[PDB]
């Protein structure tokens, strides 16, 4: 019955209000607590005396106008409250969500024109604003973005997101290309899909807009004026209802899908998303807004958007934040960047890297063959303007800051070095001892490697301060983590300047110490040889599939194996053999290498080769080879299905409590955000060092649970699965 | 307690979806037909009696809806004590309608109760009342929804049953039906259905395709709510050891979509003394069992065993078996599971060639089993359903 | 009559008014699911695979009360999927029915124990949404002479002289006997309280009750707010001729009202009761059906309460409580008048006028009410029965344990 939070017996004030001589208020907001406009508990209580004040002067109003004092309109909430939210504050979740809705619901039902001057960013709480005005205008400016992105961070728009655009695009529509994923338009695409109406060019012409579209539409739509389409006599829904038979024909079929595009795994936002869809086009506005209340306190107090909200705001600014950069140390701008090797690795290497404005030298041996990495420098920029994402101009200036060449000579300016020919470690040592005085004496030394030590290979360089272990991924242009691996010379100043270099190319980095495996390479091998384990043991490798996908995973372990080749990891399974077996230590061979053997032995090594735990005809993945049943005498063992899910978390998790154990890892951050973006690890769980704090399960939930969970798959399938004594008392 | 005897069992021919002969009769009056029917076999039969009309209607909607068998009591003139119900057990509505009606006269506080069936899906198509499980994802999500003819398939896929062994059952069901017709096993259960004027509208079940071939079987398109996608990623999130679902059934091999309603008379010994009526066969045993939801129509297994371990007899004792012919599979996994003679099977044929009327077909198949028993001068018979949901009803009855 | 049937519980979910109802919002499978949790918390460790079957009354199975939400609401709450699930509808009396053919159930012994109950969110799924027969079968319609109820309560009160005082009085005595119920904790017990997904209180009181009635207001009301159409009046009088003139005289103050709500009972044998630890509250005596003239369509609970008296071999003053369903106001006044009922037996925790008539929940509602009605007086017998369109009618006596 209030428009404020509390009713019974002192923050900041965010809205200006400016009532002009025609009678159109002006909601100017700008919260001096922050250069970013956010859903706080100011800004709730300052539209709170706004709305109330509409009301009380309504008699003397003839529009609104709602624009922002900040660079951007409006992005989010307070995440430092949301994070705490406690079962036992569903109450509190439940009325702070439906005081924000009753304040826009005043406002879009106000029998008056209002016009959201969108001069910026506006998302989550942003867009939700604007979506209860009538019009919506945005400049198309740089940087500006428009989306609901909560369902991110295991949420989902609970100040009328899901009411208003499963009421303004249909069920489908609404969910599919705006709820389900947070996808993210810039205002063009924005203008073309109906959540912005009008476009102009620069952020000065948006209030004069905004008040010329109050003053036309009071004149030809005098009665229609203020009132959404929803609120008039004869609304109806696109695409129908769910009582419309043309609806209600498909409409069974929409939880199945989401499944589908899920594969089964426990994330509890987009279902929450697609309940407050449907259960709120069956009723009125205002019944419907409040069913998307209590499904938004109910994802508010869970643990799934604990996790997501650690990892993807607090753990992601931490490391944009420099949290792994030397302390202290400054910058030394990249002039000319030196890729060596044009394979498939260096091609992506100097793409990003001339995406970014810097100059690229890429050096390979034959320019036919190392004409291919500029070639595929072109065939994404040839998709890219066809896509309509780059032009002419700016493709153009890209490809030029390239320079493929072979000469050494060509260096005399390059003080930046990634080395991404091939894997010897022997080898390397040499290849790498060519430019190293050709350069500057301030040039970095990089090398792009996924298991052998930089120590090693650093003793081939006279400048050892400057050789660095810089680890992409494949492909390099989409994958978003990069992996810097400190040696024992590494400097604190040569680190920080590939710490900058990396969020200048638009990625994450992490930083690690030396070590076999680091970090990314060591865990996503734990993965696949649990899985490989449980082959071997005798269960059905279609069991093994839906369990990597069910548990989150991008890709099923069996399948992901064949994807790096099994001699690959036969391979890495021998060099770390040699490395145990060199310093006095026995070697234990992991229960998964005889499914190995026993697969390259068979001639299966993965894909190059046709044929793996899959078959591949046409390029594609076929299905099953139908004799791995036979071989591996599938089906013997029935293990339930949630112990194969825990085998592969609980695998990768105390892999990962093992490297923050030795010191590989520096803060937990970075095993969250390593974990996420390098190998793929479910992001409900928000990271493998977040699961042991957030595991939940039947044993309860905390580090405490973990244990005993970890304790309880030690005592049936075998002591790796015992927790390091950092998780014990 | 008291026994419960079968004293009437007649249905109306199954009228195809497609250009139906029935399409054009309102569910109530397929009704109205068979209250007529029973009113001239039996006359001097006095209807103040009849204490209860308990009709299965799946989809109880429009014409179906308003408690249909209400109207049939009103509209057909009879006694207004004679109250009406309709229920819904999905496709044992029909059978469950009978069995409620046995237990009711079982219990004593009935003496004699109509019970049957109506569904005319050319009118009232499947899930046209909307559904909670369908139309609301909460449910849908948490429950893994499936439908039957997906859980069908996985049935197939599990036991290891081709195309060619369901396409062989669906002919098989259609000789079955076609050599009974011939035989006029039909002619005097099967009430023609007829307008206002006394006009012949549909004298014989039109989905009957009797000249089926193998061959032609073969060249019939698999038809997997379905071809709608996820579905098929669901079954396989809880049937996780199955990797690909053999989507083996067709049009062909599976239910006709068909209208048609059934009725049964049921009461106490003294109800059929009293009214001169000759009882026919007596009631047995029930069970409701069910099974997995997920695969849906293996509920019929372990709701033969219950019905079986009730009246105290064995699969040897029964003479007859009727499962319900909603997909091949099913019935071919029923036969594998319970060891059933390859003669004692549908051997009338099933709903594969006459159809599958929802509401009605329990109470349809079991008037002919009341019929064969007759024919053939056997002792006991058994008739199950499975259903949605993975549910399933099973009775046996014995021949007086 | 080897095997009797009991009552072991019987509970309820408060009712919620049409108009800016505090249960709009929940679906009507969320109204059945609470209250197979709240059996759960009064009997934890109860082997659910003893339960056969789940029986519902809904006299709407269209759209959220579709697609038998007796075996939808097995599903979501998590039962042994061999516990059945079953939808009928015998209009208002859907309740009563699935509580009797529960008892008849385990009395043919092929049942052991058995959920009966009913569901109605006519806020969600009003009256009318399943179709029928009437108005899509003119020629059905025609014949029958359909008449709504509404107007037949109001050609009783003309056939039996019932003032619009007489009906006015009962509608106040009905308030007051709610409120008094209500604030005395009689309905403490039974009422459980809805909740959403957070826990967060719903509703918890029965919100159509108006406890500040008065005499006057009840008189400022207007009467019959389908009946407003033409026809219906002169349809009702060609079949009971000898009316010249009917008196309308129901409003929606002296009228059952229109809520939302669902009720559950939980019935079995003596021997699965033993089995499963349970006490028995009360013993299914006798059930009865019968019928009235389908035009005048209420007056129907007479025969087959006289039908249910015979059947138990009891008479009125053998049955110390009489409970039957305030559809209208001079409904239970023909009611006590025919059987010459005390008005001191006679829906004494109030009726449907105070908190409503949730049509296909009503039967299993108010047999509820009997049952902890018979424990608090510690009495012996009670009569529900139960009005019912198309001129059905439904009887039942039961006796404490
Ligand atoms: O409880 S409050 O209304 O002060 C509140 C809580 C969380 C957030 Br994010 C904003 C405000
Ligand atoms: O109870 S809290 O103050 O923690 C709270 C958290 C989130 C929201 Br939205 C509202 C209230
Ligand atoms: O801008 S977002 O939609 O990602 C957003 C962030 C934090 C909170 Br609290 C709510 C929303």
């Amino acid at each position: 019955s209030s428009h404020h939070h509390h009713h019974h017996s002192m923050p900041d004030n965010t809205i200006q209000w400016d009532k002009d001589a025609d009678g159109i208020v002006t909601l100017t907001m700008d919260d001096p607590s922050g250069s970013t406009n956010v859903m706080n508990e100011a800004y709730i209580e300052s539209m709170g005396k706004a709305v109330d004040r509409l009301v009380a002067e309504k008699d003397s109003i003839t529009g609104v106008v709602v624009a922002s004092a900040k660079k951007t309109f409006f992005a989010g909430g307070d995440v430092k409250t949301m994070i705490q939210a406690r079962p036992e504050d569903a109450g509190d979740v439940f009325n702070t969500v439906e005081t924000i809705k009753r304040q826009l619901r005043t406002l879009e039902t106000l029998g008056k024109p209002v016009v959201a001057a969108i001069n910026g960013a506006a998302l989550g709480g942003g867009l939700e604003i604007a979506l209860a005005c009538h019009h919506r205008i945005a400049a198309d400016v740089k940087g500006s973005q428009l989306g609901l992105p909560e369902v991110t961070l295991g949420l989902l728009p609970g100040g009328g997101g899901v009411t208003r655009t499963v009421r303004m695009f249909g069920i489908q529509n609404a969910f599919v290309s705006v709820l389900a994923q947070g996808t993210r338009f810039k205002p063009a695409k924005a203008k073309e899909i109906g959540l912005v109406d009008e476009l102009v060019a620069t952020v000065e012409e948006l209030v004069p807009a905004a008040k010329a579209w109050i003053k036309e539409e009071l004149k030809a739509n005098p009665d229609g004026a203020g009132v959404q389409p929803w609120d008039k006599k004869g609304y109806k829904m696109p695409g129908g209802t769910p009582s419309s038979p043309g609806l209600a024909a498909i409409l069974p079929s929409f939880p199945s899908n989401l499944r589908k595009q899920l594969k089964g795994a426990p994330m509890p936002a987009p279902r929450a998303i697609l309940a407050a869809a449907v259960e709120g086009a069956q009723v009125d506005f205002d019944t419907a807004s409040r069913i998307e209340s209590r499904y938004f306190a109910s994802l508010v107090t869970g643990q799934v958007a604990k996790n997501m909200m650690q990892a993807f705001f607090f753990d992601l600014q931490a490391i944009n934040a420099g949290g792994s950069r030397p302390e202290g140390i400054g910058k030394t701008p990249i002039k000319r960047i030196g890729v060596l090797g044009a394979g498939m690795m260096g091609a992506g290497i100097a793409y990003v890297s001339a995406k970014a404005g810097y100059e690229v030298v890429l050096k390979d041996v034959s320019l036919e063959a190392a004409a291919k990495g500029k070639g595929y420098s072109e065939k994404l920029e040839a998709k890219a303007l066809e896509r309509g994402r780059t032009t002419q101009e700016r493709s153009d200036a890209l490809l030029a800051r390239i320079t493929p060449t072979a000469d050494a000579a060509d260096f005399k300016g390059v003080d930046f070095v990634i080395e991404a020919v091939f894997e010897n470690q022997e080898l390397k040592h040499k290849v790498f001892g060519e430019i190293e005085d050709i350069v500057e004496p301030n040039a970095i030394l990089g090398s792009n490697t996924s298991t052998l030590p930089i120590t090693g290979l650093a003793t081939g360089v006279k400048r050892q301060e400057d050789f660095i272990g810089i680890h992409f991924f494949s492909p390099v242009d989409k994958m978003p983590l990069v992996e810097i691996i400190k040696g024992e010379k590494t400097s604190d100043e040569a680190l920080a300047r590939v710490f900058d270099y990396t969020l200048a190319i638009g990625k994450t980095p992490i930083v690690v110490n030396d070590s076999r495996g680091f970090f990314t390479s060591r865990v996503i091998g734990t993965f696949v040889n649990e899985a490989l384990a449980m082959l071997g043991e005798g269960v059905e490798p279609a069991s093994i599939e839906q369990a990597g996908s069910q548990a989150g995973y991008p890709a099923p372990p069996l399948q992901l194996s064949d994807e790096l080749n099994l001699e690959l990891m036969h391979k890495i399974a021998v060099a770390t053999r040699k490395g145990v077996e060199d310093a006095g230590g026995t070697y234990q061979p992991h229960p998964a290498e005889a499914v190995v053997e026993k697969m390259i032995e068979l001639g299966r090594s993965g894909r190059l080769k046709g044929a793996g735990f899959y078959e591949y005809a046409d390029g594609k993945r076929s299905g099953l080879w139908p004799g791995l049943r036979e071989t591996f005498k599938s089906g013997s063992s029935q293990p339930p299905l949630q112990d194969m899910i825990d085998r592969m978390l609980f695998a990768e998790a105390l892999e990962t409590q093992k490297c923050l154990d030795e010191g590989v890892l520096t803060s937990t951050a970075d095993a969250n955000i390593g974990s996420i973006m390098g190998i793929g690890f479910p992001p409900w769980t928000g990271g493998s060092a977040q699961f042991i704090v957030g595991y939940s399960g039947p044993a309860g939930t905390g580090k405490a649970a973990f244990v005993a969970r970890a304790r309880e798959l030690a005592a049936a399938y075998g002591d790796r699965f015992l927790p390091p004594e950092s998780l014990l008392s | 307690s008291e026994e419960a005897f079968i004293y009437e069992a007649i249905r109306t021919p199954r009228g195809k979806q497609k250009n139906g002969s029935l399409h054009e009769v309102k569910p109530l009056s397929l009704v109205v037909g068979l209250i007529d029917e029973l009113r001239k076999r039996h006359p001097d039969l006095d209807e103040n009696l009849i204490s209860d009309v308990i009709l299965g209607c799946v989809s109880p909607v429009g014409d179906q809806g308003g408690d249909i068998a209400r109207a049939a009591v009103l509209a057909s003139g009879m006694p207004v004590t004679s109250g009406g119900v309709q229920l819904n057990r999905f496709c044992a509505s029909g059978l469950e309608a009978v069995n409620t009606a046995a237990q009711k006269v079982r219990s004593g506080w009935d003496d004699l109760v109509l019970a049957g069936g109506v569904e005319s899906m050319s009118r009232v198509p499947m899930g046209s009342d909307g559904g909670a499980m369908g139309l609301d994802p909460a449910t849908n999500y948490d429950v893994m929804f499936v439908p039957q003819s997906i859980g069908a398939d996985l049935i197939a896929t599990i036991e290891g049953f081709s195309r060619e062994d369901v396409d062989a059952y669906a002919l098989r069901s259609q000789q079955k039906a076609a050599e009974a017709w011939s035989g006029g096993y039909f002619a005097k259960s099967v009430v023609p259905v007829r307008d206002q004027n006394g006009l012949l509208i549909l004298d014989h079940d039109e989905h009957m395709r009797p000249d089926t071939t193998k061959e032609g079987l073969a060249k019939l398109k698999p038809a997997f709510l379905a071809a709608l996608g996820g579905f098929d990623d669901v079954a396989l999130q809880k049937y996780h050891w199955v990797e690909k679902i053999n989507h083996v059934h067709t049009g062909g091999n599976s239910s006709g979509i068909v209208d048609g309603a059934a009725l049964v008379m049921i009461g106490s010994a003294a109800a059929g003394k009293l009214q001169g009526l000759t009882p026919r066969a007596r009631i047995v045993a029930t069970a409701t069992s069910g099974a997995d939801p997920v695969i849906m129509l293996t509920g019929p297994t372990p709701a033969t065993r219950k019905v079986l371990d009730r009246a105290g007899l064995t699969v040897d004792d029964i003479d007859l078996f009727e499962l319900n012919e909603a997909f091949a599979s099913v019935v071919l996994k029923f036969q594998k599971d319970l060891n059933i003679p390859d003669e004692k099977l549908n051997v009338n044929g099933g709903a594969i060639a006459m159809g599958h009327p929802l509401g009605a077909t329990g109470a349809m198949i079991l008037g002919t089993m009341v019929d064969e028993l007759e024919r053939r001068n056997a002792r006991r018979a058994l008739i199950t359903l499975c259903i949605g949901g993975g549910m399933g009803v099973a009775t046996i009855i014995e021949r007086v």
